[PDB]
Order: structure tokens, then C-alpha cells, then sequence
């Protein structure tokens, strides 16, 4: 739906690293380096961005 | 006197169900073992 | 002219063109479309 | 028949990470400090949520979840508050709660992101984290298009982690002991393929220290990383006082069980 | 049948389709009957005109 | 007796396992029938270590006598020397309710003939045996938090000493099927009396595909290491069917429908990838590959057919034996 | 007793301005307390 | 229904923290029952009761890990009481946690 | 090919008059029993 | 109706449940472990 | 010759006496599909592919792969007429979602292909407008870390069906008895598998002549009704959205006019959710109508049934804590513990490779490859890509204990694996 | 009527009936 706050597994906040991740994939950065620049060394936290689906974009089209 | 079971009601669970509810055959009743002419046509 | 070992990404191009055009439920959009035609 | 006399050596004290080494203790006391960090350290988080106007595409109990997990800056007023069930008032007084407020609507054309910088507190000390003044971009809650509005009050109780896990103060406490395997607490089937760890004193040739026929461990290598609510150092000081208080909730209470049998 | 050349949906692009509260990923191939959604399953028979 | 307990009884009751001093104070805390008095351990030059067979002697309720043989015990081990010693530490001997030797398994803790749980229903009653379950359902269920018993994928890989030799069988299996096709395609095979040249061709070739299915089946079980976690769930006998992990490692084997290797569907060609007159060792179903190495996209279809004939019979044998038993009553 | 339309979004008691016949119920006025659990 | 979460650490009006009973099997031994605690408090007191040489059986168990109620069992030698072990084993741990806190605060002031 | 299992066990519960696989095992008496040419 | 809270022997009271009671499948014995399973 | 309606046929490539007719100058024009409109309708017409039915396949010669089956070796056969595109297209919709389906014992690819229908997920992106009964929707669905190259065409990135989970294969305190799973309650607190379940209600007002109208029943003017208090009903007999309904209170106060009879429509199942939306329309005939969508969250309790993509459906035994779940050397405490004994007799070694591939692909930073017959991903070079980051190359890892802090004598096999929460819930029956 | 779930801390002749059912 949207990026969750706080990776469930270890507890670390990861919910603000999304709009700094779509904007960071405009440049030439690989995904394997797009996350370490954000400071995510566990593979608990990295599965919450690398394999995320942000579906809130497709729901911001419909009328209220 | 009719052949019922046509026009089922559609699943909404997964969207992989909604797909594979639409790509579906139905035998009319050995119709149960897996025949060799289902290479390429039907999922085994 | 001939692709020796580039075949892997080659065969997933010609399928991408397939499910663009036909898709997954065209078997009821050919059949029911031909019944009203 | 008496206690043990430990030591502490610290190798790193950055702004969100404390890594140290405690010698001269048994293992069971050495679990029981990493087991208080992720469980029994009090902290402020949101616990009472009222939405007065919701029009986002997310249902009311899905934003009310995300307001729960937002960490809050709880450096000062944690000792200077009290819990809700030890209070005096009816429901919430300022001695035990912190009221927030959010009133954002989006009548602009462009897609507005409701972020952490729109929770406005009533007291200037518990601001939500990502407001301390590394760019540290804003924590997100909910996006909004044109014609949508959000409005809510919220309170912020003191609690700890044997409630809901939003009151976790820390990230992964990376406890670790005996990096060379000289106690043989685990048995490697093939000793040669293993990664030598972050603290092992070996060369490249051997891969296990030999056995210790009379040994039991010390040097429990803690690596306490904080989430960002507390400072990383004020966890450990507020956890040994959250364990010395609990063991002093026995010899009080044990005495009034023994001596009351007379 | 929903989205086959006679429906009001076929003839609409992607943005024009979400101004009616529809789905761009809805596959189609199901006609609504008294509210609910129905799918004619393929009933397999035996081939004609052979020996 | 659940799998989790019945496997881990093997690992609790070897010679290797020693419990130091604190862990006895837990595995005595989780009994129920215990009389408060700590046993005297075996070893005493370090910390006084307790063997796991001493504590497992404390569960066995009173004087009970039994002798069984663990499922690894070679029959040749009953010679003159090494009779009652048995250096694999098999041969369960429970004298006087105190476990003297032997590893346990399923064979001597299930409900079979001569079983140690069977004997403790013919001597001590039933409420003394229900305690014999709910002790072993705790003290090995809660010792296992010190052992764990995981299954990595390192526990399902052949070492290259046999993995290359396990192909050196199958490269000869597909040779000796070519040897019998070209022998019988020259009228050079005498029909064994009872059946024609057709049915005696199939019995001749299903002979050379169940020996290589088993010469790749005994050399795979023996080659697995002592720490290998599949071997802890087969030697311990808690999970039977030791043919269903010989398909992990070595060779899946033959497929069948109707008891016969795959019939010709299209027109003398089982799939459109083959030539006609293909009685060979792969165009009728046999599988060289195993599940670790993956399956050829032809052989994935053929195992989809052997898994369909056995997937129906289950849907039939619930309307057969669910009907005999409610009729014979 | 005030209904939001599904087409013109214009409230009314009882549609006008749209000719459209799907209403909604216009979210209540009372105070509902959640938990952030 | 699901219990509320705060019942894993609280004593409501009607429970005592500890109830003490004797060992009717073996003399000069005893038994406890801590209400609403878990392995954090259980494993420290088990371990410190093993350093005392006049204690022969220090153990604890939780019966079901659903609700929290620690059972602790102590067997002491003669010339000593087992309600004096379980009171001295706590008061050595509070001398310990008073000794790290005076020592770990120093190792922050060297940074 | 003697049918064993459920299609035999089903058949003795109703004692079918027509066995789907009947048989008749037959032994021998004299010196014919030890030779294939006498038998 | 606290006029009718009398209880003398011979009466039949229908309590909910406790521990220790016996229920049927064999016969189990009720211990209470609070969730939904 | 068949000009016949209702056959079935599939497209194959064409071989011309030794080699293909798919040449490099074709597929360089396919690659820029935008602004060249060379999309499969010029590739049929140029005579490179060909539809082949089920009964000319009786006359044809296929090759599996153009690589190994055109290069002359010992001349098996040399008269190939066609070749197939890629031989993993023989699997249907729900059987393409299984990573490595040539590694599964085929009772388990059939088993999953029936469980793929049930596992909930975001189904259609207009559930704000819909009024279905039985609408399950997860909070935070994730596209899988280990994926097939035909998920893209099955549309499984814009609409996923589950959350990953750090899963360990261990025996433990014992609540995993061969089809069970120990969760982590301090991960469930952060929204792990936490989902909504909608609901709907049909209510035909029908004038007939006993007729009935939507209204509010006063208690002492209408006949038989329970003690369901009428606070929540509005001025006309409908609940405004945003009013929490409890178990068994009146949602539509319909009265067959007789004094009057009573035809309330109760909240069944006593779920205690929130009324979320009420629409009021006409029917087909001209009678007023109303639909109501009472939503409820459903936190994953003990009971609610989970299953991977690799068969082996399981329950939820007990919910431990981050406090208690066994931690790694680096503070990882797995979300889910599955039993060891569920491996060698259910027989899915797909589950021990997906669990390996997600540990590479969360450190290589690239979403992995698990096409069925890819021939380039065996478990040797999954291992040696794992070994270039400082782990053990069979995926093993030293957990510690949960309660004591003792190092476990053996290792534990950890790694993220995509789990699905099914609809066989424990709150659908209580 | 509800699910059975495994639980090795009950003496065999026991069942855990939850308080919404008892
Ligand atoms: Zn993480
Ligand atoms: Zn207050
Ligand atoms: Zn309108």
C-alpha cells in the first residue's frame, strides 16, 4: 500500500527512506548501492525497500 | 435435461485467482489421468 | 545474423510482445466478440 | 558465595550506536541486560488516537496504526512523568500524557505528503523524531491528492515493550560472546568454511581456538543500536536502573512473605 | 461481455478510464447478471464431423 | 509420540552427550515423577558431568526389563567378541529400570512387539505409562533448545566423491537399455515362456531401471555423514520412508501409469520432441536427475503424470476404506 | 439525512444538479476513539 | 478472546507476588512461585543460586509459556535455610548492578 | 497377477459370485514333483 | 431478582465451566488457556 | 483441413532445414516496441512463428532449446521442423508463481496451485468503490524477492499477495508439530500480515398488501426484537459510516407493516468492526435500496493459517517476543519458525533454495531469478554469491538461545521466504 | 467448533478450551 514505518523484524525505522529512494534511482545508482548510501546493512531492513510495492500511487487517481 | 455448472460466480481474492478462474476447461464426465497431448496446451 | 548465447533475453522479448497484444482473457474477447459479429 | 565484579570497555559512542564489552559476569546476567533493552525500558509513544476528519484513501485504523509507530524524542520527560494507571486524574492529565494535533488538508493541485513535520505538539520537549535542530528526511504517514483532508487529536503515553512493540526503544541489540569457539558451545561440522567474526583474534590458518577444560565465558560483546527515540547511551543507564528496581521489588516483597509467617 | 468492442469501456484510454471509477488492471470477460459477476466456463465436448 | 520427540531421543541418548551441572538442574525440573534426589554423575575429574543415559534412566518407571536392537546394528556384530559391548552403542539393554547401554529409536519406543513402551503397559498399568509419555514429551522437547536440529541445504548435497560416481551408474544404465533394444531389434532375444516378446521386453528393461535406481540408493545412504541431518531422521527411525530422501540426492527413478512406463500418446511418440521407435531409457519416463539438481523440462512433464495417477487413487481410497469400516461395523 | 452524490458531489436532504441516482451517507458527527495498537 | 497485553507483567488486586511452600519430598529444601514474571528475572536468580556452595539444587521452570508464573525450587545443605539462600542471592545481584552503574558511567566520561 | 488390497477386500465383504481374478493353486504327489519333464 | 438467590441442597445449578471437568472427543479434561483455539 | 470453431493451438518457432527463421534483424526491431509498432503482428506475417494445434503436433518434430538441439552432436535427429519459445510456458497462471517448480515433488506443485487461489492480497485497485461480500485486503503486500520472469505478464508486481518473512528452520519449545509455525508477536505489532476484511449487506425495500419501509423501530410500538439497542440507527434507519458496531446490534431497521412486525438485519458473526460506507439507490424497479460495508481489521492471532509458495500449509502455534525469539550474531530474530520434519516427507527442496536465494538477493541488492528451467541458477553459484558477503555458503547461521543466551550446539538455517496468509482464518468461526 | 492447535505442555488427557467457548 505504502512503505511501512519500522521494519517488522529488527525494529529499525525505514519508513522515511522511500521518497529518498525513488528520487535516488533517477541517477545511475544500482539497487545494490542505492540502499547502502541510505545506511542499511542488515538484510532485515533491505527487504523492506528493495522488494516494496507502493500501491498508493494508483489509488490517488480516483475521485473521492 | 440440461448441462449445469456453466456460468460460475467469479472469485475475488488474489488477482491470480481472478485470472486462473477465467482460463478454465471443464470435462463433461479415463477423464482424470494426465494425457500426453497436454504438452503446451493445458497446465499439468 | 544468428544469436548463439544471447538466446535467453531473446526469447523473453518475443513473449513480451505476445502478452501485450493478446493478453490473458482474449479467449473470451475473440469468442464472444465473434458471436455478436 | 558472593557476587561478581565486572568491567566495561567502550569502543564506539556515535550519535545512534553504542558498542561495548562487559567482562567478568556470567552469561545469565549477560542475557538479562540485552533482554531489558528490547523489553523493559520506558519511552513515550502514541496510545490514544481520535480522528475527527479522515478523507484519505487509507481507512481510519490504518493511519491510526502508523501514528503509533512514529518514534518520539523522549530524552527528558520520562522520569518526569508517570504511567496512566498510576495517575490521579480521570482519563488524561498533562502529568502523564502529551497531546498532538494534525489539521492538514490538500486543496493544492500537486500531490501532498503528510509527513512527520505536521504533528504539532503541545510541549516543546517531546517533538517527534526527525525534528532535532546527514539530511534525515521526513518520516511519512499518508499521501493526499486534491480535495482531501485529515484531522486528528492524539495522546502519547509512557509505556515499555511488554506492551505493544512500538515502545521498543532500540533496534537490534547484537549480543555476541566467545567469537573463537574455545568453549565448544557449538560444534562446527566442517570448521574451515566459517566466517571469522568481527572480534576474533585468529590468523588465517587455524579456524577454531582449542578447548578450555576449565573455562566459562566473559567478554559479552554488546552492540546496542538505538532506533532514534532515546540517545543510544541513555538506554543502558535507564535499563540497569530498570533492573535494579525490579530485583528490589523482591527482597522487599519476599520479606513480607517470609517474616509474615511468624 | 465487459470490455469487448460493444461495452462503453472499449474506446477509453487509461486516464479516461479512472474518471469512471474503473480499474486499468481489471481483465474483463465477465458479464454482470442482476449485480453479480459470472463467467462462462469452457464446457469441453467431443469433436464432430469425423470418423 | 510425535516426530519432534522421537527423532531427538536418538541425539539425547548417545555416548557423546554430557550435561554439565546446570542443565541437570533443568532437566530434573521438568520431570513429574521425580523424588527430589539428584543422581550421582559419571565423570568427576572436571565439573561432574552427567551422561544423558543417566537422566533417561530416571524417566523409566520402576523396574522394567527389555532388550531391543537399534536400526543400525549389523547382524555380524553378534560374533564372539563385542557381543554385549557393540561399539556403535546399539543394542538397547534396559536392566532393572536403569538404561545401561544402547541408543533409542522408533523401533524401541513405538508400540511394536517387545517395545519398551509396550512392556510398560504389561507391567505398570496405564497411568504409570501416561507419565512415561509426558516426561519424554518435555525433557527432550526442552533439552532440544540446546541442540536445535536444523536442516540446511548443506544437509541435502552429495559430496563429489559419490556424486560423480552416482552418475557413473546412470551412464551405464542408459547404456544397458540401448544394449537390449538393438538386441531385440535384430530378433536376437529369446522370449521367456509365459509372455510374448513384447511383455518380456518390458520385464527385461524394468530390471535394468530398478537396480540402477537402487545402486544409486544404497551408496547414497551410506555416503551421508554422521552429522547429516537427514540421517538423524532416518537412523532414528522417527520418519520412515528412506526411499523418499534417496530421490533428493541421487536419482528420482522411473515414472509409471497403470503400472507401465509412459504409453505412446500422440502416435508412437510420447511427446513431440522424440522420434518414433523410442523405447529408450528416457523417452518413456526414467529420470536421470534429482530434485537438488533440478529437472529437465521434458521430465517435469513425466513426473507430472506419475503424480497424477497417485493423486487420484487417494481420492478413490477414501470412498473405499471409508465405506468398508462403516459397513463392517 | 444529508446525502453526497456519486457524480456531482453536491449534498441534499431527501438527484438535482446531476440527474444521478447513487447517494452516500455523509460520515457521522460523533467521537470514536481508537487505539494505536 | 485474546487477553490484553498488560497482563504479562501486572499483579491485579487479589494476587501476591510470591507464595512459598516446602519440599515434602526431600528435607531442608523449599519452593517458590513468582507471579507475573518471565525468564529475565528467572535466569539471574537461578544462576546466582549456583555460586552459593550451600545450595545443591537451584532450578526454575515456567509451566506454560502462555501465562507468566515462575516456579523456583531450592535445596540447601544442613546448617543453612533455603529462604536465606533466595534472599542472599538477590542482594548480591543488587550489589552487582550498583557496581556496573558506578563503573559504566565513568566509561562515558572518557568520550 | 492376483489382485490384492482393496478390490480384493471389497469382494469378500459381499462374496461376489464372479471373481475378477479367480485362481487355483495346485500341488503334486509323486516323483513328478521333483522334475519339470515328468510334470 | 435477589429474593430468588436461595440455595439449599437438592437444587440444580448450571455453572459455565471450570478446570478439571471431563468433555468428549475419548475423554479430555478442560484446562483453560485464553485465546480462540 | 480444419476451418473449425473451437480447437486449441499454440505458437512455436519455425526451423528451416538446419536452423531458425528467427534472425537477429527481427528481434532488434522488437526491442524498440514503442515508436516502431512491430508487435507480433508483423512477426506472424513475416513467417517466423506458426500456430500449431493438438493434432498436427502428432505430425511435427519439436526441439526443446535452440542451443543444444541444433548443434550437431552424435546426430540424435536432424529433421527438426519447429522449436518452442521457452519451455516454461506450459504452466498455467497459478502454477507460474512457484519459484523453481522443477525442484518440487509434483504433489506439491499441484498443492500450491490450489492454495494460490485462497491467499489474500490486494485484489483490484478500486475496493474503495466496490460493495463486495468477502473482501480481504492486506495492509502491506510485497512483491517477492525471488521471482519468475513470467510474473511480469501475470501482473504480480502492481498487485502482490504476501509479505516476506525472515524464516528459520528449527525445532524449539515445541509449538511447531509438523504443520505449525511459531510467529513473532513483536513483529506482528508492526503490521506483519495485518489485514482488513470487508463485508456487505443487501437490503431490498419492497412495496407489495403488506409492504415495508426503512425506518427506526421504537421498542414499544414494533413487535419481536432482541436487546439490540437502537442508538446507532439514524433518523431514517441506516447507520452513518464511522459508527463502531458491536456484536449483534441493528444495522437496518426494516419493518413489515402490519402492531408492525420486525425485520432487523443483524451484524452476523459478532465481529465488532466499523461501518465504513452506506450507499442508497433505487433497484431495477423503482424501490429504494441500500448496501453497507462493515469493515474489521484482523490481527494474526493464534490459529490463522499460513502457507508458503512451496506447499505445506501451516497454522500459528504461539506468539513469542523479540525478547524470546532466538537472535543471530547481529540482532536478527526470525519472524517465523517452521518445523524441520516438514521437509523430507512433504518433499519440497524448493523451500530451501528460495530461502537461500532471498539471502543472496537482499545483499546482492538485485531481485533474484527463479525461472523454472533457467539452467544458469544451480545451487553452487547461489552459494558462491552468498559467500562473497561474509556468511556461510550453505545458508546456515549461528542462532543464540532465546531465554538463556546460550549458543545452540548446532546451527540454524535462516533466510527470507515469501509467506502467504490464507483465508482459512480462526476468527471466521468464533 | 474451532481449530485444534498443538501444545506440548498439557498432560495428554487435557484440552485447552478458550474462555469465549467455555
Ligand atoms: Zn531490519
Ligand atoms: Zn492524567
Ligand atoms: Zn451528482
Amino acid at each position: 500500500m505504502i512503505i511501512p514505518v519500522r521494519c517488522f523484524t529488527c525494529g529499525k525505522i525505514v519508513g522515511n527512506k522511500w521518497e529518498a529512494y525513488l528520487g535516488l534511482l533517477q541517477a545511475e545508482y544500482t539497487e545494490g548501492d542505492a540502499l547502502d548510501a541510505l545506511g542499511l546493512k542488515r538484510y532485515c531492513c533491505r527487504r523492506m525497500l528493495l522488494a516494496h510495492v507502493d500501491l498508493i500511487e494508483k489509488l490517488l487517481n480516483y475521485a473521492p | 435435461q440440461a448441462r449445469a455448472g456453466v456460468s460460475q460466480v467469479l472469485n475475488r481474492l488474489t488477482f491470480a485467482s481472478t485470472l486462473s478462474h477465467l482460463r478454465r476447461l471443464n470435462s463433461p464426465i479415463k477423464p482424470r489421468q494426465l494425457h500426453n497431448t497436454l504438452w503446451g496446451m493445458v497446465c499439468p | 545474423e544468428i544469436t548463439p548465447d544471447l538466446w535467453q533475453e531473446a526469447c523473453w522479448i518475443v513473449i513480451s510482445s505476445y502478452f501485450d497484444e493478446k493478453g490473458l482473457v482474449r479467449q473470451q474477447l475473440d469468442s464472444f466478440d465473434e458471436f455478436i459479429q | 558465595p558472593y557476587a561478581n565484579q565486572p568491567t566495561v570497555r567502550i569502543t564506539e559512542l556515535t550519535d545512534e550506536n553504542v558498542k561495548f564489552i562487559i567482562e567478568n559476569t556470567d552469561l545469565a546476567v549477560a542475557n538479562s541486560i540485552r533482554r531489558v533493552f528490547i523489553a523493559e525500558v520506558p519511552i513515550i509513544a502514541i496510545d490514544w488516537v481520535q480522528i475527527d476528519a479522515n478523507s484519505s484513501v487509507l481507512h481510519d485504523e490504518f493511519i491510526a496504526h502508523r501514528l503509533g509507530l512514529i518514534p518520539l524524542i523522549s530524552d527528558d520527560i520520562v522520569d518526569k512523568l508517570q504511567y496512566s494507571r498510576d495517575c490521579t486524574c480521570e482519563e488524561f492529565c498533562p502529568e502523564c500524557s502529551v497531546e498532538f494535533t494534525l489539521d492538514v488538508r490538500c486543496n493544492e493541485d500537486q500531490t501532498r505528503h503528510v509527513t512527520s513535520r505536521d504533528l504539532i505538539s503541545n510541549s516543546p520537549r517531546v517533538i517527534p523524531v526527525t525534528s532535532r535542530n546527514v539530511e534525515q528526511d521526513d518520516i511519512l504517514i499518508v499521501k493526499l491528492r486534491k480535495g482531501q483532508e485529515l484531522r486528528l487529536r492524539a495522546y502519547a503515553k509512557k509505556g515499555f515493550g511488554k506492551e505493544h512493540a512500538k515502545w521498543n526503544p532500540t533496534a537490534g541489540v547484537a549480543f555476541e560472546y566467545d567469537p573463537d569457539n574455545a568453549l565448544r558451545h557449538t560444534v562446527y561440522p566442517k570448521p574451515e568454511e566459517w566466517p571469522k567474526s568481527e572480534y576474533s583474534e585468529l590468523d588465517e590458518d587455524e579456524s577454531q581456538a582449542p578447548y578450555d577444560p576449565n573455562g566459562k565465558p566473559e567478554r559479552f560483546y554488546y552492540n546496542v543500536e538505538s532506533c532514534g527515540s532515546l540517545r543510544p547511551e541513555t538506554i543502558v543507564l535507564s535499563a540497569l536502573s530498570g533492573l535494579k528496581k525490579k530485583l528490589s521489588d523482591l527482597q522487599t516483597q519476599l520479606s513480607h512473605e517470609i517474616q509474615s509467617d511468624v | 461481455m465487459l470490455r469487448s468492442t460493444y461495452c462503453l469501456l472499449n474506446g477509453l484510454t487509461d486516464r479516461d478510464l479512472c474518471e469512471l471509477n474503473e480499474c486499468p488492471l481489471d481483465p474483463g470477460g465477465y458479464f454482470i447478471i442482476n449485480g453479480s459477476e459470472k463467467v462462462l466456463i469452457a464446457q469441453e465436448k467431443m469433436a464432430t464431423n469425423t470418423v | 509420540i510425535v516426530q519432534d520427540t522421537l527423532t531427538a531421543v536418538r541425539k539425547f541418548t548417545k555416548r557423546d552427550v554430557f550435561l554439565e551441572r546446570g542443565e541437570v538442574m533443568n532437566l530434573l525440573m521438568f520431570l513429574s515423577t521425580w523424588d527430589g534426589k539428584v543422581p550421582q554423575p559419571a565423570i568427576l575429574k572436571p565439573r561432574p558431568l552427567w551422561t544423558g543415559k543417566q537422566i533417561f534412566s530416571l524417566i523409566i518407571p520402576g523396574h522394567i526389563n527389555c532388550i531391543r536392537t537399534h536400526s543400525t546394528h549389523p547382524d555380524d556384530e553378534d560374533s564372539g567378541p563385542y557381543k554385549h559391548i557393540s561399539p556403535g552403542d546399539t543394542k538397547v539393554v534396559v536392566e532393572n529400570g536403569e538404561l545401561i547401554m544402547g541408543i533409542l529409536c522408533k523401533k524401541s519406543l513405538g508400540t511394536s512387539a517387545g517395545s519398551l513402551v509396550h512392556i510398560s503397559y504389561l507391567e505398570m498399568g496405564h497411568d504409570i505409562t501416561r507419565l512415561f509419555y509426558s516426561n519424554i514429551q518435555t525433557v527432550i522437547n526442552n533439552w532440544l533448545l540446546i541442540e536445535g536440529h536444523t536442516i540446511g541445504i548443506g544437509d541435502s548435497i552429495a559430496d563429489s566423491k559419490t556424486y560423480q560416481d552416482i552418475q557413473n551408474t546412470i551412464k551405464k544404465a542408459k547404456q544397458d537399455v540401448i544394449e537390449v533394444i538393438e538386441k531385440a531389434h535384430n530378433n536376437e532375444l529369446e522370449p521367456t515362456p509365459g509372455n510374448t516378446l513384447r511383455q518380456t521386453f518390458e520385464n527385461q528393461v524394468n530390471r535394468i531401471l530398478n537396480d540402477a535406481r537402487d545402486k544409486t540408493g544404497s551408496s547414497a545412504q551410506k555416503s551421508l555423514s554422521e552429522y547429516n541431518n537427514f540421517k538423524s531422521m532416518v537412523v532414528s527411525g522417527a520418519k520412515g520412508s528412506k526411499i523418499n530422501i534417496s530421490q533428493v540426492i541421487a536419482v528420482v527413478g522411473q515414472q509409471n501409469v497403470e503400472g507401465k512406463r509412459i504409453p505412446f500418446g500422440f502416435k508412437h511418440r510420447t511427446l513431440p520432441h522424440f522420434i518414433k521407435d523410442d523405447y529408450g531409457p528416457e523417452s518413456r519416463g526414467f529420470v536421470e536427475n534429482s530434485y537438488l539438481a533440478g529437472l529437465t523440462p521434458t521430465e517435469f512433464f513425466f513426473h507430472a503424470m506419475g503424480g497424477r495417477e497417485g493423486l487420484i487413487d487417494t481420492a478413490v481410497k477414501t470412498a473405499e476404506t471409508g465405506y468398508i469400516q462403516r459397513r463392517l461395523i | 439525512m444529508i446525502y453526497i452524490c456519486g457524480e456531482c458531489h453536491t449534498e441534499n436532504e431527501i438527484c438535482r444538479e446531476c440527474g444521478y441516482r447513487i447517494m452516500y451517507k455523509k460520515r457521522t458527527k460523533r467521537l470514536v476513539v481508537f487505539d494505536a495498537r | 478472546n485474546a487477553p490484553p497485553a498488560f497482563e504479562s507483567f501486572l499483579l491485579f488486586e487479589g494476587e501476591k507476588k510470591i507464595t512459598i511452600n516446602k519440599d515434602t519430598k526431600v528435607p531442608n529444601a523449599c519452593l517458590f512461585t513468582i507471579n507475573k514474571e518471565d525468564h529475565t528475572l528467572g535466569n539471574i536468580i537461578k544462576s546466582q543460586l549456583l555460586k552459593d556452595p550451600q545450595v545443591l539444587f537451584a532450578g526454575y521452570k515456567v509451566p506454560h509459556p502462555l501465562e507468566h508464573k515462575i516456579i523456583i525450587r531450592v535445596q540447601t545443605t544442613p546448617d543453612y535455610s533455603p529462604q536465606e539462600a533466595f534472599t542472599n542471592a538477590i542482594t548480591d545481584l543488587i550489589s552487582e548492578l550498583s557496581l556496573l552503574e558506578e563503573r559504566f558511567r565513568v566509561a562515558i566520561k572518557d568520550k | 497377477n492376483v489382485t490384492l488390497g482393496v478390490p480384493r477386500l471389497k469382494e469378500l465383504i459381499n462374496i461376489s459370485k464372479k471373481p475378477k481374478t479367480p485362481s487355483l493353486t495346485v500341488f503334486l504327489l509323486g516323483q513328478s514333483a521333483r522334475d519339470a519333464e515328468r510334470a | 431478582k435477589p429474593s430468588d438467590l436461595h440455595l439449599q441442597t437438592g437444587y440444580k445449578v448450571e455453572r459455565h465451566m471450570c478446570d478439571g471437568d471431563i468433555v468428549i472427543f475419548m475423554g479430555h479434561r478442560v484446562r483453560i488457556l485464553p485465546w480462540s483455539t | 483441413i480444419y476451418t473449425d470453431a473451437g480447437r486449441i493451438c499454440r505458437p512455436l518457432l519455425i526451423v528451416e532445414k538446419q536452423k531458425l527463421l528467427l534472425k537477429k534483424r527481427h528481434i532488434d526491431q522488437l526491442k524498440e516496441r514503442e515508436y516502431n509498432n512491430y508487435s507480433w503482428q508483423d512477426l506472424v506475417a513475416s513467417g517466423v512463428v506458426e500456430y500449431i494445434d493438438t493434432l498436427e503436433e502428432e505430425t511435427v518434430m519439436l526441439a526443446m532449446t535452440p542451443d543444444d538441439l541444433q548443434e550437431k552432436e552424435v546426430a540424435y535427429c536432424s529433421t527438426y521442423t519447429h522449436c518452442e519459445i521457452h519451455p516454461s510456458m506450459i504452466l498455467g497462471v497459478c502454477a507460474s508463481i512457484i519459484p523453481f517448480p522443477d525442484h518440487n515433488q509434483s504433489p506439491r506443485n499441484t498443492y500450491q496451485s490450489a492454495m494460490g487461489k485462497q491467499a489474500m492480497g490486494v485484489y483490484i485497485t478500486n475496493f474503495h468503490v466496490r460493495m463486495d461480500t468477502l473482501a480481504h485486503v492486506l495492509y502491506y503486500p510485497q512483491k517477492p524477492l525471488v521471482t519468475t520472469r513470467s510474473m511480469e505478464y501475470l501482473r504480480f508486481r502492481e498487485l502482490p499477495a504476501g509479505i516476506n518473512s525472515i524464516v528459520a528452520i528449527a525445532s524449539y519449545t515445541g509449538y511447531n508439530q509438523e504443520d505449525s509455525v511459531i510467529m513473532n508477536r513483536s513483529a506482528v505489532d508492526r503490521g506483519f500480515f495485518r489485514s482488513v476484511f470487508y463485508r456487505s449487506y443487501k437490503e431490498q425495500e419492497s412495496k407489495k398488501d403488506q409492504e415495508e419501509v426503512f425506518e427506526k423501530p421504537t421498542r414499544e410500538t414494533c413487535q419481536g426484537m432482541r436487546h439490540a439497542i437502537y442508538d446507532k440507527l439514524d433518523d431514517d434507519g441506516l447507520i452513518a459510516p464511522g459508527v463502531r458496531v458491536s456484536g449483534d446490534d441493528v444495522i437496518i431497521g426494516k419493518t413489515v407493516t402490519l402492531t408492525k412486525r420486525d425485520c432487523s438485519t443483524f451484524l452476523r458473526t459478532s465481529e465488532t468492526g466499523i461501518v465504513d460506507q452506506v450507499m442508497v439507490t433505487l433497484n431495477q424497479e423503482g424501490y429504494k435500496f441500500c448496501k453497507i460495508r462493515v469493515r474489521s481489521v484482523r490481527i494474526p492471532q493464534i490459529g490463522d493459517k499460513f502457507a508458503s509458495r512451496h506447499g505445506q500449509k501451516g497454522t500459528c502455534g504461539i506468539q513469542y517476543r523479540q525478547e524470546d525469539m532466538p537472535f543471530t550474531c547481529e540482532g536478527i530474530t526470525p519472524d517465523i519458525i517452521i518445523n524441520p520434519h516438514a521437509i523430507p516427507s512433504r518433499m519440497t527442496i524448493g523451500h530451501l533454495i528460495e530461502c537461500l536465494q532471498g539471502k543472496v538477493s537482499a545483499n546482492k541488492g538485485e531481485i533474484g531469478d527463479a525461472t523454472p528451467f533457467n539452467d544458469a541458477v544451480n545451487v553452487q553459484k547461489i552459494s558462491n554469491l552468498l559467500s562473497d558477503y561474509g556468511y556461510h555458503l550453505r545458508g546456515n547461521e549461528v542462532l543464540y538461545n532465546g531465554f538463556t543466551g546460550r549458543k545452540i550446539t548446532s546451527q540454524i538455517f535462516i533466510g527470507p521466504t515469501y509467506y502467504q496468509r490464507l483465508k482459512h482464518m480462526v476468527d471466521d468461526k468464533i | 467448533r474451532t481449530v485444534i492447535t498443538p501444545d506440548p505442555n498439557l498432560s495428554i488427557d487435557q484440552v485447552g478450551v478458550p474462555r469465549s467457548i467455555a
